[PDB]
């Protein structure tokens, strides 16, 4: 009836994250699964690993000249997150009726948005023991992640527990597309002008993300409900994340936060 | 937010 109006955004939805994001959760399982015969990525255990895998990995981001590891790692993570924002805002603008709200919402919206997607993005690269980096061409091990000194030892663990919990799920990129876009149009973030059109995009929103997931997963029920929940729980989450970081920007000389890092961190929470 | 801003308009 209205139903393919729903389906129909759904796949609006999923055509411009397929634009918008270049590495799909499909293509990280593949590499992650080895069902694609490209050559695997190359495996950081160890400071060792990481020196003889520069041929793949490709740490050359420090260009004017280097340092520790785990400052050279963040810098790294740091370098994709930037991206990851560039690619949240482009889809952003994808979402029907967003680029039509207040300019100042918009900002806002992503503010607070992009980190609980980012902590979605990292789940697609991730499994329990690692995570995928430089596209696919290397593997991050966990344990090495642990290792490093304070304050970076504990900066990717969160996000490696909230992954664990979030891929049983078993969502796939449709399903994403929609779970992302409810995220950002999400009307209880602090210092919004106009609530009402957030919350009336986020009805449809909700609506197409439950249609899907009965479709795509009939089997799996109260999949809606389970999705809800991770969802507050990352709002949770992503409070000790930005308090983390707060510290590093004010104690680490060595290094320093990209400014599009420093305006999304700025002010929050 | 000069950036955000920024990526948004263009
Ligand atoms: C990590 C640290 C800090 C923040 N932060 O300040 O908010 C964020 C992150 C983070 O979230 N990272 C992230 C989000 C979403 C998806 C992926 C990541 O990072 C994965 C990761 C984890 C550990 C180390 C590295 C990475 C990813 N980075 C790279 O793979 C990488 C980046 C840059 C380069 C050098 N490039 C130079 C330009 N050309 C030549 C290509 C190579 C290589 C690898």
């Amino acid at each position: 009836p209205e139903s393919a109006d729903l389906r129909a955004l759904a796949k609006h939805l999923y055509d411009s994250y397929i634009k918008s994001f270049p590495l799909t959760k499909a293509k990280a399982r593949a590499i992650l699964t080895g069902k694609t015969t490209d050559k695997s990525p190359f495996v950081i255990y160890d400071m060792n690993s990481l020196m003889m895998g520069e041929d793949k990995i490709k740490f050359k981001h420090i260009t004017p000249l280097s340092k520790e590891v785990a400052i050279r790692i963040f810098q790294g993570c740091q370098f994709r997150s930037v991206e990851a924002v560039q690619e949240i805002t482009e889809y952003a603008k994808s979402i029907p009726g967003f680029v039509n709200l207040d300019l100042n919402d918009q900002v806002t919206l992503l503010k607070y948005g992009v980190h609980e997607i980012i902590y979605t993005m990292l789940a697609s690269l991730m499994n329990k023991d690692g995570v995928l980096i430089s596209e696919g061409q290397g593997f991050m091990t966990r344990e090495f992640l642990k290792s490093l000194r304070k304050p970076f030892g504990d900066f990717m663990e969160p996000k490696f527990e909230f992954a664990v919990k979030f891929n049983a799920l078993e969502l796939d990129d449709s399903d994403l597309a929609i779970f992302i876009a409810v995220i950002i149009l999400s009307g209880d973030r602090p210092g919004l002008l106009n609530v009402k059109p957030i919350e009336d995009i986020q009805d449809n929103l909700l609506q197409a993300l439950e249609l899907q997931l009965k479709l795509n997963h009939p089997e799996s029920s109260q999949l809606f409900a389970k999705l809800l929940q991770k969802m507050t729980d990352l709002r949770q989450i992503v409070t000790e994340h930005v308090q983390l970081l707060q510290v590093i920007k004010k104690t680490e000389t060595d290094m320093s936060l990209h400014p599009l890092l420093q305006e999304i961190y700025k002010d929050l929470y | 937010h000069k950036i955000l801003h920024r990526l948004l308009q263009e």
